[PDB]
């Protein structure tokens, strides 16, 4: 834990946001509720998110925690602990721009 | 800071060699490695990727093959291109880009990791260091091969497997009697060739009934899975190999299926197999003049294996002639004539009995002892010979310097083993309760209508049903009827369970169709705990039966069901057992009595025997306790008698009413074990029972064992080593660990370890009473395993550390150095047992003094602490040029300590080959059993050993950086 | 679909001890916290076993089907006797023993 202090507040500006955001959510669907892996892209995805089980990917061809930094070539989610899939976040590109309603009403 | 073109390493898997940075997104790197080809992309976050930058002083190679030396390297928009002197053309100034760098760059002696970035953990190099020095003292253990196998400490076997297992290509014949072990010994020689690296392929040739039983007990006995050969596996290894049997090390196959075709039987031949174990090969019937088509397999395959073991049994009450069909089998030139044999046998034979009055301690006259005195052909025998028949002071040295002498002189001892009952000790004696209780009136009327019906009907068949009473009672009463609410044995059951609460009780009944109604009853009329064990269950089920009966006191208070019994790890701690019923053969009855009597237990045998009024079982009691005494004393006179009585008792079961001629029907029974007892014990050969329990220094063996299993720091660094590699260990906590994988484990598959998670436990009484459990000891598999994976790994060769102490100087510098001291030899050889690779910790000071002898790893390591990722990384090149130096200091040093370790090993190692190779020496010289490849091979060992010895190395293994502050 | 039985991986047989060859509860028996109140069994797919683990699971009896239990336990610190038990079966499902 780093010792911090002054908790800034401003505008979040589009390129800052695209540099917050680990992947583009293309298609709505979440998971197959079939089969409950989830979508190769959705509103949750292994691949822009992170792996749903630590240290290991979707497809299951690296699972060992040697690998820490490799993204597996079928399924492109990186080998990490899952606790990251709590901090990362998405982002979605607007076709319309859109105006922010708190700065609206 | 990625860009395209460099070269960097992975701190891990440095298997894979450089790797060359061809393409850069935002949040990832790509690196090529021409190694194999392959490109891994990475996140730049956490970057677990090493940058790869030579230093003044290192030797690189060029794609074109040639080799250079780097002097000062330029960067330049994220380029490096090396500058340096080209040795094999003597040219200056050469330049090379480092992207021709070659790929064969590996995890060089540690000095050229410092220049890593981040290194590798505190605790890891601490479990490098720890496994390489409890690796390396446990190689050199003195009975190595003998702690691991899942069985009791029993002194005759571990002598057995002691003798055995150290030979080289060892031809032995196993005659111990039925039901001692000989499958044990078997498999315990088995783990000694195997884990010794004298054996490599092995070839277990067993009749298809005890196929699986084989797989089994070598699986969990002794951890070693073997491959069953069928037809189908035949055909499935014949499309991988040429040969089938070179695609596995151990083997399982039936003698039916291995005289199936000729074209099997000689690629069978071929296989190159190091060992070749037969059981039961009394089966194989030999004629001098016309052997059976079944013997001449084996004897075509006994010939193509080096070392053979046969096991087999010897009853009839006949002698080891015929055995002979089997040792020519085993030495076809020392054995190539019954009649030699023959002479031998009976010329001994008074001799022998002569011996049993020596040791027996009786006296033996002239006449008797110039024979013995024409036995050891010697002239010095007298003064010996007379001291110990006197009973002088020295008396017992004397006789067993005599006996210690006779074993030498002994035909064929040093070949056969046979170790009896009756020169064993240990077993439990057993008392007898029996307990007479009234026939209730529902099973007479139900019977006696049987009885009237029963007009034209064999006795034989009268008595196999009449036996069983409540199988009857189904036909009359209907069937399932609820006979457990009057059968007064179910309440006799009851009220002594009930009153006996703390008490665990093995109980035995005929068939599992009663035992589960037994169960039933218990249950719901009395709330007994009692677990079946029947035939219809399953390997697992049945086992976590056994596991529920072996909880202390919160488990099952009863078991059991019909025969099934074999199960090797036995119920050491149950001493109570009642018989619900009696089994018609004695065979099945000392068995059942067997599954307990062993060496091992708690207290002495109490066997209750609760029988119904006038039935056959109480005629069975009359019969087995006074005529054969079968339940209090084990002599197994049995099968003889009941042969010579069946027709004539059977009437005697049949029909209890005819009571006269059964008084005299138990005095003959009686007559005959007295008989039998007698002659047998008067054929016995005590020569080589003594020869074959080992004696006093086989039980000082076995005790030393027994000291050694008590092992704490074995679980403590189990406890380490795994943790570490990432085993969840949850602790049920009964004497028991339960080993799971977990996401954060450190290797692609544990060979061993499933996701299903393995119990193991330490105890070996609790691996006993828990066969569901591994027994871990250093020589079994999942430690040598991890210890392989690790040694031969790099993780924990490299890390740094800072020190904060008041009491020394700032920014002084201490070095640890682990050199390893190795030898390059042929597993085959055993090298191991002389010059495993071994440590040799130094912690070097900034002029070079050692303080390793003063300063223990422990102690110094425990005030020590780990740094960050990044300030830490090039906190290790601000001593690049430093550490250079110190190195140099300590490479006087670890040639003065290896040069001792050398000369003390290889003087070592020089004693006991030539005291062995003296012994063996005499023993050609004394026995002539001892074949001419024998002696070749210890003496072609002994050089061998001295050669790789006197080419041994050493070779930096580990490397710790020590840098103190006070921050 | 899930099962039943009373064959469930990896809990002693002390847990069983109190069930039914059907894996139900006998009625009046007395339970505490953490007892297993009924016997379910949770599928497994994709095993993958290695070939030799395949003749080990034949001879050992091992299920790959299983290696999960949803066994249903008394809820911590509840202990009463069970007085009823009931049974409801869809179409084309065996009545158990209780049934
Ligand atoms: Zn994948």
């Amino acid at each position: 834990t780093e010792e911090f202090d002054a908790i800034k507040i401003a505008l979040a500006s589009p390129d800052m946001i695209r540099s917050w955001s680990f992947g583009e959510v293309k298609k709505p669907e979440t998971i197959n509720y079939r089969t409950f892996k989830p979508e190769r892209d959705g509103l949750f995805c292994a691949r822009i998110f992170g792996p749903v089980k630590d240290y290991e990917c979707l497809c299951g061809k690296y699972k060992r925690l040697k690998h820490r930094g490799v993204i597996c070539e079928k399924c492109g989610v990186e080998v990490t602990q899952t606790k990251v899939r709590r901090e990362r976040m998405g982002h979605i590109e607007l076709a319309s721009p859109t105006a922010h309603i708190w700065f609206l009403k | 800071p990625f860009t395209l073109g460099q070269r960097w390493i992975s701190d891990t898997e440095s298997e894979l060699g450089l790797g060359t940075v061809v393409a850069v997104d935002a949040r990832t790197v790509t690196l090529l490695f021409p190694s194999t080809g392959e490109n891994r992309l990475y996140a730049r976050s956490d970057s677990p990727v090493t940058r790869v930058m030579f230093n003044p002083g290192d030797t690189i190679t060029s794609h074109d093959g040639w080799q250079m030396q780097v002097e000062e390297v330029k960067e330049e928009n994220g380029l490096l291109t090396y500058i340096g002197t080209r040795l094999d053309t003597e040219e200056s100034g050469v330049a090379l880009r480092e992207v021709f760098l070659d790929s064969k760059l590996v995890f060089s002696k540690p000095q050229d990791r410092l220049f890593a970035g981040q290194i590798d953990r505190m605790d890891r190099f601490a479990l490098r260091y720890r496994a390489r020095k409890y690796s390396s003292e446990q190689f050199r253990m003195p009975y190595s091969g003998l702690r691991g196998q899942r069985t009791s400490l029993i002194p005759h076997q571990l002598n057995i497997a002691h003798d055995v297992g150290r030979r080289h290509a060892p031809r032995v014949l196993l005659a111990d009697e039925v039901g001692l072990g000989k499958t044990i010994e078997a498999g315990m020689i088995l783990h000694q060739q195997l884990l010794s690296g004298a054996a490599e392929r092995v070839l277990i040739i067993v009749p298809e009934t005890l196929q699986h039983q084989w797989l089994v007990e070598m699986l969990r006995r002794f951890n070693l899975r073997f491959a069953l050969f069928d037809d189908e596996r035949y055909a499935e290894a014949q499309h991988d190999a040429y040969n089938p049997f070179d695609t596995e090390q151990l083997v399982i196959c039936s003698l039916d299926f291995a005289r199936r075709s000729k074209q099997r039987l000689e690629h069978l031949c071929e296989a190159e197999w190091d060992l070749l174990v037969v059981d039961e090969a009394h089966h194989l019937v030999w004629s001098e003049d016309a052997p059976s088509r079944e013997y001449q397999a084996i004897e075509q395959l006994a010939e193509h294996v080096p070392g053979v073991l046969l096991l087999t049994a010897t009853p009839e009450q006949l002698g080891m002639e015929s055995h002979f069909a089997r040792l020519r089998l085993l030495d076809p030139n020392r054995f190539h004539d019954f009649a030699q044999f023959v002479e031998e046998q009976k010329n001994y034979r008074p001799v022998a009995d002569a011996v049993a009055m020596l040791l027996a301690g009786n006296k033996l006259s002239n006449d008797e002892l110039n024979m013995l005195g024409e036995m050891i052909g010697e002239q010095d025998i007298e003064p010996l010979l007379q001291a110990a028949n006197s009973d002088s002071e020295d008396a017992q040295s004397a006789r067993q310097e005599l006996v210690s002498m006779l074993m030498d002189r002994h035909g064929t001892s040093r070949v056969l083993f046979r170790n009896t009952r009756n020169g064993v000790k240990g077993f439990p004696k057993r008392e007898l309760h029996t307990i007479k209780l009234p026939l209730p009136t529902q099973y007479q009327t139900a019977i006696k209508v049987s009885g009237i019906m029963g007009a034209r009907k064999s006795a034989e068949d009268r008595a196999r049903d009449m036996l069983y009473p409540e199988r009857i009672y189904q036909e009359f009463e209907g069937d399932n009827a609820t006979w457990w609410n009057f059968d007064p044995r179910v309440e006799w059951l009851m009220g002594y369970l009930t009153s006996h609460r703390s008490q665990k009780v093995l109980v035995i009944c005929a068939k599992a169709a009663t035992a589960l109604q037994l169960e039933q009853v218990l249950r719901e009329r009395e709330g007994i705990r009692a677990a079946v064990f029947h035939e219809g269950m399953s390997i697992i089920e049945r086992d976590r039966a056994a596991a529920w009966f072996a909880e202390e006191d919160t488990g099952a208070q009863v078991l059991l069901c019909s025969e099934i019994g074999s199960e090797g790890r036995n119920f050491q701690f149950a001493s109570h057992m009642v018989m619900f019923d009696l089994p018609f053969n004695p065979d099945l009855l000392e068995q059942r009595i067997g599954r307990l009597d062993r060496i091992g237990q708690a207290h002495d045998i109490q066997i209750h025997v609760p029988y119904l009024e006038k039935t056959a079982q109480s005629v069975l009691v009359r019969w087995y306790h006074e005529g054969l005494d079968a339940f209090e004393h084990t002599c197994p006179t049995g099968r003889t008698i009941y042969d010579s009585v069946y027709n004539d008792l059977i009437n005697y079961l049949a029909s209890p009413d005819q009571t006269e001629g059964f008084d005299d029907l138990i005095k003959n029974c009686r007559e005959q074990h007295e008989a039998l007892k007698a002659q047998l014990e008067q054929g016995r050969d005590r020569l080589l029972e003594i020869h074959s329990n080992g004696g006093e220094k086989a039980q000082a063996l076995a005790e030393s064992i027994e000291e050694q299993d008590d092992d704490t720091n074995l679980i403590a660094f189990a406890m380490n080593l795994f943790d570490i590699i990432g085993i969840n260990q949850d602790d049920r906590g009964d004497n028991m660990i339960v080993l799971t994988p977990s996401d954060h484990m450190l290797v692609p598959d544990f060979p061993g370890l499933s996701e299903d998670g393995i119990t193991i436990t330490f105890d070996r009484e609790v691996a006993l009473a828990r066969e569901d459990a591994q027994f871990i000891t250093w020589e079994h598999p999942l430690i040598r395993n991890g210890l392989d994976l690790i040694l031969s790994g790099d993780t924990g060769s490299s890390t740094i550390s800072l020190l904060k102490n008041k009491a020394l100087p700032v920014g002084t510098l201490l070095v640890e150095l682990i050199y390893v001291v190795e030898a390059q030899a042929p597993k085959q050889l055993q090298l191991n047992r002389f010059l495993p690779p071994t440590p040799v910790r130094m912690l070097l000071d900034k002029n070079g003094n050692n303080l390793a002898a003063q300063v223990e790893f422990e102690t110094f390591n425990r005030q020590l602490n780990a740094v960050n990722r990044h300030t830490g990384s090039k906190l290790v090149n601000a001593v690049q040029q430093d550490v250079h130096a110190i190195l140099q200091l300590g490479e006087a040093q670890i040639e003065k300590s290896a040069r001792a370790l050398i000369d003390a090993a290889r003087n070592e190692a020089d004693e006991k080959l030539s005291a062995e190779l003296s012994r063996l020496e005499a023993l050609r010289a004394v026995n002539p059993n001892i074949r001419d490849d024998e002696l070749t091979a210890i003496e072609s060992n002994r050089q061998q050993v001295m050669e790789s010895l006197d080419q041994a190395g050493w070779r930096l293994d580990a490397l710790r950086l020590i840098v103190v502050t006070h921050q | 679909p899930e099962e039943i039985t009373a064959d469930i991986p990896n809990v002693g047989e002390a847990a069983l001890s109190k069930l039914d060859e059907s894996g139900i509860v006998y009625i009046g028996a007395e339970v505490t916290g953490g007892d297993i109140l009924v016997g379910k069994v949770t599928p497994k797919g994709e095993t993958q076993l290695t070939p030799e683990e395949k003749l080990l699971r034949a001879i050992f009896g091992e299920k790959a089907s299983d290696v999960k239990d949803s066994s249903l336990r008394v809820p911590n610190g509840v202990s009463g006797t069970v007085i009823d038990v009931q049974v409801f079966t869809r179409d084309g499902v065996e009545k158990d023993k209780r049934a």
